[PDB]
């Protein structure tokens, strides 16, 4: 039960583990600024396999990289993809993993949002819609 | 149960109320909620005024449905719960459908049991239970004068321009088209659709050097229409022209063949012609409608049946899947969502095949 | 998989289903939604309109297969499941195989189980596998006023000369495929089916020795007629020719024959029967185009349907497929793109079957 952007920060952990050259634009693009919370630090064990130069490949890489970092990065690897790569899925999954973040900013200040609800507040509390509905539109 | 997605909507527009409140009224909602609301959606337009949850806000906690709706939580979990904003009509028809059952029941229901009751009365309780239900942009011509009083050929545009059997929509490609691949640069990705393109080739040459006429058919050509077809043969096989001819399929020769060369050419326009026997009509007419919006780009589709809407009407959608519906007879305009409804004539041979200007 | 991050695009489009029903169908879904899901695809994006979740659930809760296929449970999970709408394609050519898994293995676990069939009728079950499971530049052309003009047989065409009843057929045999096994050693065969391949060994040898007048066709000539035999055999027996009478063949013969017979023979001409027998006509032509691109040397297949190029096609294809039709009244070769194409008959003796050039 796998929702929608969580397959589109994989649009990286896989893209960058069979290709490296489609990795380095990363390091511009998503820094990051990355999500997930262990998602961070495997980021951070990709981009330094590219100054030693050695062999790299599906499976070479997902040990350096221990233990709890294979039942994950492996079946990072029991995938369905290809490497035939578009400018415009390049161009993509700019949005997709750093952006999902905006996503949020329509829960937890939301909380204050309906706790505006509970004090009969519609006169002000009726404006955080424009602060949002208009907030998306971008 | 389309009325949850039916009105939680006049907040993404807002004003998504400008066909809404020109279509129905707010009795079709069932639960007291959503006419009550609804009720309170009808009295903004007196001005006016415009619209907004909050001038709805300040509308169902003034007629007290604040503690009667479903509080705080349903009102903006309606903003919450609408994504297709383009919808509206629609949509909210389903509700009718809902209320279609409803615009049976409470008639139906009566009249059933009228032999316990109207017993009695019955040519009265007849007539009666049945009166009930008794409700430039503008991509290229070649004629520079034929994308203005219509205004292109642009982008998304299912341009259909039919005639009878090889009339117009035989060779009516071969000559305003040969003008935005030949003469400007956006290129195509043509399909001959009443022969191959050996014969379909041969019919758009006879335009230039005033040459097919003696014929080339039967035999070949004088002395100086040689030296006028050398000036003639360079501006089709070495032009962007690349035609398609294959037999009997349904729609996917035209995207087995238009998906690669998106990137590799251009694409200007998109290349269509004849319909009535490549295997109804709307699975096939469809299949152009989100082609265009796909590859983003002015495309030609000449059907078959007058050639008015009407006799195109019943053999093809073309009101419909193009707005835009011109005809060869002069070329018949019917309906446009584009430019003014400026009239056109040039005058045609049916011999050297050529449209020459007025 | 393949399936379960499908249908994301068809709401991030939402007009993506024109690469759906592209090269696919309402059908290619076994999961008991997926299918009526396009169905409901299909009809409702067949307005209209173009698309949106929200008109999907529409159909699918009128057939109220939201009662039958679940509810809005996948709605939020298929909107919120595709990371990316490009993949399309793809994906509609990856997941093909998928459904193409069963394509022969329902026509093949059917033979299986039905060996307890025919038994009774044997053979038949051929047919079945045949209609469910299945599914001088230069090697010369014929005269030297004929290889000064359109030049050939070159590599890889389709050919086609629709040969008029009344006048003949006979002897054009005799001057396209007579001398040139009898040269050099790009070797042929001849396909002769409707006639036992024996009769028509009257015609070429009683062609290449000029004996014909005797006579040849009936027995012990008076004793003269045994004077230039030295020209009919020897040198039709020094090249290597497969003269045919096979069964009313489909053409999957020259398929699976050709693919050991470019291996059996020499190749520079395969000269296959009339058009117009060999089946149900026009099919064959279309898969007969690709014959000359395989063996890697130009295949040729007459007619008997003026002579023009719309005889032929009041039995038969043709057009869009052979691209170079020669007659016979005329060798009315009005067909190619390499430049030449005359008007051009030629004289005949019949006591010889003889072609004159000049």
């Amino acid at each position: 039960l796998l929702p929608a952007f969580q397959n589109a920060e994989r649009l990286l952990l896989a893209h960058m583990m069979r290709s490296r050259d489609v990795a380095l634009v990363v390091q511009e693009r998503i820094g990051g600024r990355f999500n997930i919370e262990e998602h961070r630090a495997l980021a951070a064990y990709i981009y330094a396999f590219y100054e030693e130069g050695h062999e790299a490949d599906p499976g070479a890489l997902i040990s350096r990289i221990p233990g709890e970092l294979q039942p994950l990065a492996s079946e990072l690897s029991l995938l369905l993809i290809a490497d035939d790569v578009s400018e415009q899925e390049l161009e993509d999954y700019i949005r997709h993993v750093l952006n999902r973040p905006k996503w949020l900013m329509l829960k937890v200040k939301e909380q204050e949002k309906t706790e505006a609800e509970r004090r009969k507040d519609f006169l002000t509390a009726a404006r955080i819609a424009k602060e949002m509905i208009e907030m998306k539109k971008m | 149960e389309a009325e949850q997605a039916v009105l939680g909507a006049v907040f993404l527009d807002p004003a998504a109320l400008v066909p809404a409140s020109e279509i129905l009224i707010p009795e079709d909602f069932y639960r007291a909620a959503h006419q009550k609301i609804f009720h309170a959606m009808l009295r903004v337009a007196d001005r006016g005024e415009p619209v907004d949850l909050v001038t709805v806000t300040a509308e169902l906690a003034a007629s007290e449905q604040l503690e009667e709706i479903g509080g705080v939580s349903y009102l903006s979990e309606l903003a919450d719960a609408v994504p297709t904003a383009a919808n509206v009509e629609y949509y909210a028809r389903i509700v009718e459908e809902k209320s279609v059952l409803r615009r049976l029941i409470r008639t139906a229901t009566s009249i059933a049991q009228d032999g316990y009751t109207r017993e009695d009365e019955i040519d009265v309780l007849l007539d009666e239970a049945d009166r009930k239900i008794m409700e430039i942009t503008g991509i290229p011509t070649g004629f520079t004068e034929l994308d203005r009083m219509t205004s292109g050929f642009q982008r998304s545009d299912l341009i259909i321009v039919a005639a009878r059997p090889s009339v117009g929509k035989t060779a009516f490609a071969l000559n305003i088209a040969q003008n935005v691949a030949t003469k400007t640069n956006e290129n195509v990705a043509i399909f001959s659709l009443e022969m191959s393109a050996q014969q379909l080739v041969m019919r758009m040459l006879c335009a230039e050097g005033n040459i097919n006429a003696q014929n080339l058919r039967t035999g070949k050509l004088t002395p100086e229409d040689w030296g006028k077809l050398t000036m003639a043969m360079g501006s089709l096989s070495n032009a962007g022209i690349y035609i398609d001819d294959t037999p009997s399929i349904r729609v996917s020769d035209i995207r087995a063949k238009c998906r690669r060369l998106k990137q590799e050419s251009g694409l200007g326009m998109i290349v269509i012609d004849y319909l009535q026997l490549i295997q109804e009509v709307s699975e096939i007419s469809r299949s152009l409608k989100a082609l265009a919006r796909e590859l983003e780009v002015p495309v030609i589709a000449l059907s078959q049946l007058r050639p008015m809407m009407s006799d195109i009407r019943e053999s093809g959608s073309i009101e419909q899947d193009a707005d835009i519906v011109a005809f060869l007879y002069e070329i018949i305009i019917a309906k446009q969502r584009n430019g003014p409804v400026g009239t056109v004539q040039l005058a045609f041979i049916k011999e050297y095949n050529k449209f020459v200007n007025l």
